[PDB]
DNA sequence: TATATATATATGTGTATATATACACACATACATATACA
DNA sequence: TATATGTATGTGTGTATATATACACATATATATATATA
C-alpha cells in the first residue's frame, strides 16, 4: 500500500541556502516565515545588496512557510 | 507507463432503466447554480406541475468548456 | 443528435424591472435592449432595476415563479447546411476569417424568425452564433483592448473614476479589498471580485519593466518586483493604495471631466466613454494581450518626443510649427519618435523596419566566467534562468549558474567548464546583428507591434505607426478646450448677473423691509416689482454636467431662491466690500476668458502649454521620489 | 423525498425484521424501539458560558440568572435617557426664546448697518441676547450630562447670526411659535414621567415590549422577508 | 456596520462590499473570507438556523436545512439588507 | 541537411472552483484485552 | 465463547491563521519531433 502511494509522498516553498549543510553551517540561519506574503517581504528584504552592505542575505539564510497554523504535538502522542 | 467516480453529480432515480429515454440532465455552470436546482427541483406540494427528481438530474460545467474544434 | 433533438436549454431573465405597485415586472434577455428601453424614459426614480448574474442572485419568490413555467421555457435547437462554416469561422484554428466577420457590428433579429422562436421554441444554431456569440465576441473586444485616447481599458477606467472619487475629501490608504467594494459598489462593476483586485493591484505596481510607467496610484506594501514579474505581490487583505494627487490632478484636469461623454449602467452614470489627458497616455506605456481575433501590442516611446511633438504642433513660435501641419496634412515624418530607454540600462539597434534590444555581458578569461549584468526589455529574472536550464545544448558548457541579483538590478553569474571559451564561437556563429556570446545567453529581443486599439462608439481600429495614433489623438483634446472656455464664457456672465443683485438687496434692505411680509409668495411677488432678475441658483452655483444650450435655457426660469436664503452674516460692511472685490474679479477672469477664445492656431493654446509644463514637472517629481511623491 | 423546508423520509425493510427491531432494540420508557433504531432523540444540553462587561468570562447555572443579570442595565438606561432628554429640551427651550424675539426686534435692530460681527455680538449682547453653543444644542451626539450643561452657555452668537431672510416671515414666526409650544408641553411630559413608580421611564419599556412583539410578529408571518 | 450603511435608502449590497465596508468604517483588523462567512450565517433563516430573529433580511440563495446552511451562494451572487 | 508535422509558452480582461491549521466537548464508531470460562 | 474494559479514532460548531485551481481570447517565439533524400 505504502508502494502504491509513495508517489504522492516523494511541493513545499524553501529557498535553500547556499552554506545549507556544509563546512560552514553552523553559521546559517532559517527565517521560518507564516506564509508566502512574509516570504515575498523576506525575500525582498535580503536582497538589499548595496543598501545594506552590513545585513544579511542568502549565503548563510534560508526560508521556509509554517502553512498557516502548526499541528500541536501535546494532544497527539 | 501503463502500469473515483463523478464529481459534483446528482443522478435521477431513473437513470438508464425502463424509461431511461424520458429523464433531463439539467447541466449548470457552477455550484451555486446547483444549489439553486436543487432549492427548486424540491418543491415538493407546492408544485404539481413542475419537474423533481424522480427525472431530473444535475452536473456541473466546471466554469468553461474546454472547446474541441482546435484541439484534434 | 443536434439533428434528431438532443440538446437543449432553459431561458432565465438578466434584468428585472419592478414598477411601485404592479405584481408584473418588466423582464429583458439582453444589456443593450435595457439600455434602449431606459433610455427613452423621462423620469426612473419610481422603478427599481435589478441585474441577475447568475442563477443564484434570484430569490425565493420569484424561483417559484421561474418553475411554474419550467417546460414552458425549455427551447431545442435545430441546425441546417448554413451552419458548419459558422463553427468553422467562430471557433476554428485560424484567425482571418474571425476578424473579418468580427469587424462588423450584430445583426438585429426579423419579426418572422422572433414570433417563430418564441410561439414553437426551437432554436436554429446559426442564428444562435449570429446573435449571441457575436454579441460576446464583440464585448470581449470591448473589455480586453485599450481605447487609444486615454490608453486604458473599461475596468481601468472605471478604478480610474472611483479613485478619484474615493480619495476626494482626504487622500487616506485602503486595503486593496476595500477600494474594491467601494469601486464596484458605486461604478456598477457587474462581474467577480478578484479579478478586480489583480487589476486595482497590477494597476498601482511600479519597478524595472513594469506595465505602466506612469500609474495612477501610489502603492503601500510588498507591490512584486522584476524577478517574477509583478507576480509575487501580496494578498489585497495585506497590501494598500492611495491616490497619486498631483499627477491625477494635472494629467486628467478637474474642469474636463464634466465634459465627457459618459456610460449609463442601469439608469444612472458610472464613468466617461473615454478620458482625453492633456498628453498622449495610450502610446506611453507597454502592454501584451490576446482577444477575440485580434491581438494587443506596445512599446513606450520616448517622454522628450512626445513634448517636442506636442509643443511644435501647440506652440506658435516653436520653427516646427508649420512643416508639423504639413506633415499632420500629408502623413510623413520629421521629428523622430523613439522608443523609451528610462530605467533601461542596455541599447537599442535598429535593424530594417524593426528595432531590437540587447542585454550586457561582461566576458573573463581569468576565472572563466560570464557575469550577466542586465536582461532585454520586460524579461523577467527566473523565467530566463529556467530558460537557460532547459536547453542541452546551452548546458553542455556550464558547471554551475548562480544568482546574486538585488531587487531592481539584475547581477547573474555562469560558469563554464574548464578551457570552453574557444568552443563556443564555432558552435554559436556571430552575425553582425548580434554576437556569438548574445547568440550563446539569448540576449537580444525584437520589439514587434500590434497597434489593435478600440474606437470611441466602439469597434476595433488598426493603426500602421505611432505617428497615426498622436495625429488621430490630438483633435479631441484641441476641441475638448473650446467647449471648456465657452462653457466658462457663459457661467462667468450668469455668475456676474446674480451676484450684481444680492449687492443691491443687502444695500436696499432696510429701506425694503422684508419682515413684513406673510410667506414667499408675498415676497417673492415684492420683489418682483422692484427689478429683480429671477435666477435658478443651482444651476448656477453648481453647474454640473449642464450643456451651454441648457445653462442658457434654464437659467433664466427660476425663482427669488438665490437672495432669500441669505444669512444675516453676510449683511454686513466687510461682506459688501469681499461680493465687490470677486465680482471685479470674475469680470477680469471674463475679459481673459473671452481674449482666450481668439488666439492662433486655435483658441486656448496657452493654457495647454501651461498643462504641457505642469504635466512635465509633476513627472520629474514621480521619477526622482521612486513614485512615492514625498 | 424531502421538500425545501419539510422533512419526508422514506426507509425499506427487508420481508420479517420488524420483531426483530422489536426484540433486538429494546424499549425504556424514555425512548421507543423505533426511535432507538432510527436515531429519533437528543438531549438538550447547555452549557451557558458568557463574556461579561469590562472584559472576562461568567458562567451562569440556569437561563432565570440571564434574565435577572440583564435587567437592570435596561432600567438605569431609560433613567439615563430620560435625564439627556430633559436637560436638552431645557436648553433648547432657552435657544428658541431668543431667536424668536430676534425675529421681532431685528427690523429696528437694523443689523445690516454695522461692520463685521464683532460689533454685532457686542450690540447684541447689549440687549440680553444669551451667548449659546449652537453646534452642541441642535446636535447632542455623544455628550453626557455634565459636558451638555458644563460648555453649552459658553458659545457665541452663531444661532442668530447665521439665520436665512426665509426665515424673517410670518408663517415661519408661527411655526416657532407652535414648536416652542410642542417642546414646552414634552419638558412636562418628561419631567411627569421622571417620577413615576417603581422606577422612572416604566410605561416607556412597556411600549417598546409592545412594538417589538408586533414586529417579531409581522416578521414571522412574512417568511422574514417583511412584505 | 449595518445601521451605519443602509442609512439613506435601504437599497441592496452584495455581500463583499457590504463587508467593504463594515471593515472599513468599523476597524476591522482581519481576513475577508471570515468577515464574509459572518455576514452570510447572520443573514440566513431557515427551520433550525442559529438565529430566530436575524439582523438582516437576506436575498438570493442562503441555504437550505438539508447541509445545514453549508449550501448558500458565493458573495458575489447574494445580497443583504 | 534538409521540408514538414504536432504540441507548447506568455500577455490582460474575463468565466468558474479548490484546501491546510487552532480551539472545546458531547457523541459516534473500532477494537481488544482481559476473565470467567468453555 | 461470550463478555466488558480500557484503549484509540472521528466529524462538528465559530472565529481565527496561511494557501490552491480550471477556462476564453491573439500572436510571436520556441524546443524538440519528424519524412525522405541517401
Amino acid at each position: 500500500l505504502q508502494s502504491i502511494s509513495k508517489k504522492d509522498n516523494h511541493v513545499d516553498k524553501y529557498t535553500r541556502a547556499r552554506n545549507a549543510g556544509g563546512k560552514r553551517a553552523q553559521d546559517c540561519m532559517l527565517l521560518a516565515a507564516e506564509g508566502d506574503s512574509a516570504l515575498s517581504l523576506l525575500r525582498t528584504g535580503l536582497t538589499l545588496g548595496k543598501s545594506n552592505p552590513s545585513g544579511p542575505s542568502f549565503d548563510f539564510c534560508g526560508m521556509i512557510s509554517l502553512g498557516g497554523v502548526i499541528m500541536n504535538a501535546c494532544k497527539k502522542v | 507507463l501503463q502500469s473515483v467516480d463523478v464529481d459534483k453529480y446528482t443522478r435521477a432515480r431513473n437513470a438508464g432503466g425502463k424509461r431511461a429515454q424520458d429523464c433531463m440532465l439539467l447541466a449548470a455552470e457552477g455550484d451555486s447554480a446547483l444549489s439553486l436546482l436543487r432549492t427548486g427541483l424540491t418543491l415538493g406540494k407546492s408544485n404539481p406541475s413542475g419537474p423533481s427528481f424522480d427525472f431530473c438530474g444535475m452536473i456541473s460545467l466546471g466554469g468553461v468548456i474546454m472547446n474541441a474544434c482546435k484541439k484534434v | 443528435l443536434i439533428i434528431h433533438g438532443f440538446v437543449k436549454r432553459l431561458l432565465t431573465p438578466l434584468i428585472r424591472v419592478y414598477e411601485k405597485g404592479k405584481t408584473m415586472p418588466v423582464e429583458f434577455y439582453y444589456e443593450q435592449e435595457f439600455d434602449a428601453w431606459a433610455k427613452k424614459q423621462t423620469s426612473l426614480a419610481n422603478h427599481t432595476v435589478k441585474y441577475y448574474k447568475g442563477l443564484a442572485a434570484h430569490d425565493t419568490h420569484e424561483v417559484k415563479s421561474m418553475f411554474k413555467h419550467f417546460d414552458n421555457m425549455v427551447y431545442t435547437f435545430t441546425l441546417d447546411d448554413s451552419a458548419k462554416e459558422l463553427f468553422h469561422i467562430y471557433f476554428g484554428g485560424e484567425s482571418e476569417l474571425r476578424k473579418r466577420e468580427l469587424c462588423t457590428g450584430v445583426v438585429p433579429l426579423t419579426e418572422t424568425q422572433t414570433q417563430s422562436i418564441h410561439s414553437v421554441r426551437r432554436i436554429p444554431c446559426s442564428l444562435h452564433l449570429q446573435v449571441d456569440t457575436k454579441a460576446y465576441k464583440l464585448d470581449a473586444i470591448e473589455r480586453q483592448i485599450p481605447n487609444f485616447l486615454d490608453g486604458m481599458t473599461r475596468a481601468r477606467r472605471k478604478i480610474l473614476a472611483g479613485g478619484v472619487k474615493c480619495f476626494a475629501s482626504n487622500n487616506r490608504e485602503r486595503k486593496v479589498f476595500q477600494f474594491g467594494g467601494y469601486v464596484a459598489d458605486h461604478m456598477f462593476y457587474h462581474h467577480g471580485d478578484m479579478s478586480l483586485n489583480t487589476s486595482i493591484i497590477k494597476a498601482a505596481q511600479y519597478y524595472p519593466g513594469s506595465s505602466h510607467l506612469y500609474p495612477v496610484f501610489i502603492g503601500i506594501g510588498s507591490f512584486g518586483s522584476r524577478h517574477l514579474g509583478g507576480k509575487d505581490a501580496g494578498s489585497p487583505r495585506y497590501i494598500s493604495v492611495q491616490l497619486a494627487s498631483e499627477f491625477i490632478k494635472t494629467m486628467f484636469p478637474a474642469e474636463d471631466s464634466w465634459l465627457l461623454p459618459y456610460v449609463f449602467e442601469d439608469g444612472q452614470r458610472a464613468e466617461p466613454e473615454y478620458y482625453v489627458p492633456v498628453l498622449p497616455l495610450a502610446i506611453m506605456e507597454y502592454g501584451a494581450n490576446p482577444s477575440e481575433g485580434w491581438k494587443y501590442t506596445t512599446w513606450a516611446r520616448q517622454l522628450e518626443d512626445i513634448l517636442a511633438l506636442v509643443r511644435a504642433y501647440v506652440d506658435k513660435d516653436n520653427p516646427k510649427h508649420e512643416l508639423l501641419h504639413y506633415a499632420i496634412k500629408h502623413k510623413i515624418t520629421i521629428l523622430p519618435l523613439r522608443p523609451s530607454n528610462y530605467n533601461f540600462k542596455g541599447h537599442l539597434k535598429r535593424f530594417g523596419q524593426y528595432y531590437y534590444s540587447y542585454g550586457t555581458y561582461v566576458i573573463s578569461e581569468q576565472r572563466n566566467i560570464i557575469t550577466i549584468t542586465e536582461l532585454p526589455l520586460r524579461v523577467p529574472t527566473v523565467a530566463y534562468i529556467e530558460s537557460i536550464k532547459k536547453s542541452s545544448n546551452r548546458m553542455t558548457f556550464i558547471e554551475e549558474i548562480i544568482d546574486y541579483s538585488s531587487s531592481e538590478t539584475i547581477e547573474i553569474l555562469v560558469k563554464l567548464k574548464p578551457n570552453s571559451l574557444n568552443r563556443i564561437v564555432e558552435e554559436f556563429k556571430e552575425t553582425e546583428e548580434q554576437d556569438s556570446i548574445e547568440n550563446f545567453l539569448r540576449l537580444r529581443n525584437c520589439l514587434h507591434s500590434h497597434l489593435n486599439f478600440v474606437k470611441p462608439k466602439g469597434g476595433i481600429i488598426e493603426f500602421n505607426t505611432y505617428y497615426e495614433i498622436l495625429y488621430a489623438w490630438l483633435p479631441y483634446r484641441r476641441e475638448l478646450y473650446q467647449k471648456r472656455l465657452m462653457r466658462e464664457h457663459a457661467v462667468l456672465k450668469l455668475r456676474i448677473i446674480m451676484e450684481t443683485a444680492i449687492v443691491r438687496y443687502i444695500n436696499e434692505s432696510a429701506e425694503l423691509n422684508l419682515s413684513h411680509y406673510e410667506d414667499e409668495k408675498e415676497a417673492s411677488r415684492i420683489l418682483s416689482e422692484h427689478g429683480f432678475p429671477p435666477l435658478n441658483h443651482t444651476l448656477i452655483i453648481s453647474p454640473e454636467f449642464a450643456s451651454i444650450e441648457e445653462l442658457n435655457q434654464k437659467a433664466l426660469q427660476g425663482c427669488y431662491t438665490y437672495i432669500l436664503s441669505l444669512q444675516a452674516r453676510e449683511l454686513l460692511i466687510a461682506a459688501k466690500t469681499r461680493r465687490v472685490e470677486k465680482i471685479k474679479k470674475m469680470q477680469a477672469r471674463l475679459d481673459k476668458v473671452e481674449q482666450l477664445l481668439q488666439e492662433s492656431p486655435f483658441p486656448g493654446a496657452s493654457v495647454w502649454l501651461e498643462e504641457i509644463d505642469a504635466v512635465e514637472k509633476a513627472i520629474i517629481k514621480g521619477r526622482n521620489t521612486q513614485w512615492k511623491f514625498h
